[PDB]
Order: structure tokens, then sequence, then C-alpha cells
């Protein structure tokens, strides 16, 4: 998955 | 499997080092983020009036959170370049904290160092590839962002760059170079994947220093242990919780069980971890003589 807040 | 177990006598900091001197406790996973290199000199996200959410009002961003997006860097990549060369710090010297992992290294105990930060100060402290999972990438290296090109350059490159404010071109293609770091909406790399797999399949302790545990999948690293792993949270503040609106840390619950909040400094933390586990000498000399090393550079 990608990097998220 | 998925039964509760009871590992710690006491849900204290003095249980969990009792815990790490028995014989059960052979594998150790620490989970850091930029709360461990605050007292480096690089401040982190969330801590108030320090932190970079409270110090980007001359950027004029949209929201705080834009300069560290890849979307918005695509755009326009001198917002990032400028804040680089404003937080860019003159020496690179680990913390304690950074040193107590170097000692769990050292004593056969890290299993592997999961980390949020970009700093270097990791590999700086002494731990190697075997011991290291980047999960938000690096500032070590850089690369051309050109897929026909991806030429590699070294921090010594990116450094002269950054602070003559000059945009870092590839030398070979002229194409944006980019630090080797994961942005919001990047992929992390592989190797978070295939160690995340593997680890937590037999880690008998969870380390936790210096994060907010906000920032995904990141944050979801503390659902992947066994349900009996002793996990420890070294930070300011308690975190990690399940919200209570929307696996994670209980420390105060009547079924709490197996997680210890240890509330302070995580340099104060670490020291007094290693005073429990009769390491603080070994501790307190380590730090003393690789400080005095990187001052002596
Ligand atoms: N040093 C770096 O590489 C660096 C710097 C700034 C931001 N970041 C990013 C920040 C982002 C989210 O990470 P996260 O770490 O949760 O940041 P965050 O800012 O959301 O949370 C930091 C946590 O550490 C706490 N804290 C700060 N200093 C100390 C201290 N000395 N002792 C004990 N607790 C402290 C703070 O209260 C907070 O709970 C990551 O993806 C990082 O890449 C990294
Ligand atoms: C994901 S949240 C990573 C975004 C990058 C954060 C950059 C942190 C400040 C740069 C400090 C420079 C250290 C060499
Ligand atoms: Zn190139």
């Amino acid at each position: 998955p990608k990097k998220t807040g | 499997g998925s039964q509760k177990e009871r590992l710690l006598d006491e849900l204290t900091l003095e249980g969990v080092a009792r815990y790490m001197q028995s014989e059960r406790c052979r594998r150790v996973i620490c989970l850091v983020g930029a709360g461990i290199s605050t007292s480096a000199g690089i401040p982190d996200f969330r801590s108030p009036s320090t932190g970079l959410y409270d110090n980007l009002e001359k950027y004029h961003l949209p929201y705080p959170e834009a300069i560290f997006e890849i979307s918005y860097f695509k755009k326009h990549p001198e917002p990032f370049f400028a804040l680089a060369k404003e937080l860019y710090p003159g020496q690179f010297k680990p913390t304690i904290c950074h040193y107590f992992m170097r000692l769990l290294k050292d004593k056969g105990l890290l299993l592997r160092c999961y980390t949020q930060n970009i700093d270097t100060l990791e590999r700086i402290a002494g731990l190697e590839q075997e011991d290291l999972v980047e999960a938000h990438g690096t500032f070590y290296t850089s690369h051309c962002v050109s897929a026909s090109c991806r030429h590699e350059y070294p921090l010594s490159w990116m450094k002269e760059k950054i602070f003559s404010e000059v945009t870092p071109k590839c030398e070979d293609c002229q194409s944006l170079v980019k630090p080797d770091i994961v942005f919001f909406g990047e992929s992390l790399p592989a190797r978070f994947f295939s160690c995340m797999q593997s680890d937590f399949l037999k880690v008998d302790l969870l380390l936790v220093m210096g994060t907010s545990l906000q920032v995904q999948p990141f944050a979801s690293l503390i659902s992947k242990a066994p349900l009996s792993t002793p996990r420890l949270l070294i930070n300011k503040e308690k975190a990690g919780q399940s919200d209570p609106f929307l696996g994670g840390m209980d420390f105060d619950s009547k079924k709490a069980y197996r997680d210890v909040a240890w509330l302070g400094e995580c340099d104060q933390g670490c020291l007094a971890l290693a005073e429990l586990l009769g390491w603080k000498k070994e501790l307190e000399d380590l730090v003393r003589r690789e400080h005095a090393s990187i001052d002596a550079q």
C-alpha cells in the first residue's frame, strides 16, 4: 500500500 | 495462536526489564518515529509550537501536510527543498535512544528496527541492513526521477544542492533528482512488507518509541504481533489506542494485559530501562565515546 496520513 | 496470555509479571517498566532478561525474550522489534530525533535537533510534525505543523506559515500551504505529499512535490519541488535547507543539521549526532537500539543489536536481542525517520541517525548509531527497515526511505541517497535514467546521487551531492538553493538536476539527463524519501501518496519499499511478513511471526517484545502512530501502513505494525507479545511504548504521551468511534494499545482498561506506557523523553525512558537491565554504564560509555568521535569530525 501507499503512505497515508 | 490468538490467545491473550499474560507474559509480563506486572505492566511496568520493571516488569518489562525482568521479561527481557528471561529465557523467553530472544527477539525484539523496535518501531520508531520522529520523537526519537527531536533531541538531535530535528523537529517532529505534531509537537505543539516546535513541530513542523506549527512552523509552515511562511510556505503558504493549503494545509501543513501538503509540503510532504507527492502530488504537491511533483507540481512544485522548490518549497520542499527550501524547508530541507532550513532543517538540515550541521552535525548528525544520534540520541541516547538510538544508542539503546545499538545495544539491543550488540546484545543479540534486536530482530529489527522499523523506522519512519529519514534522517540516517539509525545508520550512524550502527544499525546495518540486516537490522533496519527504513519504512519511509531516507535522505542518505537520492535518485534522478526519469524512469529511463534513475542515476543515484550521494548525500554529499544533495546537501550541496540544497545549501546552494539550486533545485537538484541530474548530470546525465537534467531531470529532477529526488531524495529517496517516501512522500505521502508513494508506495513503501518491498522489504518493508517482506520483513513484516517474517518478523512478526516470531517477535517476543515490541518496543515503540517517539511516534504518534498516525501514519499508515506503519502504524498498523502494532497489530501484527502475536496477541501475547508484550508491547512497551516510550513516548511523551500515550498513543496507539483504539479510537472510541472507529489490535490497538490497551494500557488502562479492565482487560489490559500486555501493553505498558512509560511517559517522558525517549532518552530518559531508554536510560531508565538500561539501568534496570544492568546496561546503564555500557550505554553511558557508548554514547559518550560515539558523541566525542562525532564532535571530533
Ligand atoms: N527525523 C525525521 O526523520 C523526521 C522529522 C520530521 C518528521 N518525520 C516524519 C514524521 C511522520 C510521523 O511520525 P511520527 O513520529 O509519528 O511523528 P509525529 O510528529 O506525528 O509524532 C511524534 C511523536 O513523538 C513524541 N515526541 C516528540 N519528541 C519526543 C521525545 N523527545 N521523547 C518522547 N516523545 C517525543 C510526540 O509527542 C509525538 O507523540 C513520519 O512519517 C516521519 O517520516 C521524520
Ligand atoms: C513522510 S511523512 C516523510 C516526509 C519527509 C519528512 C522530512 C523531514 C524533514 C527533513 C529533515 C532533513 C534531515 C536530513
Ligand atoms: Zn537522470
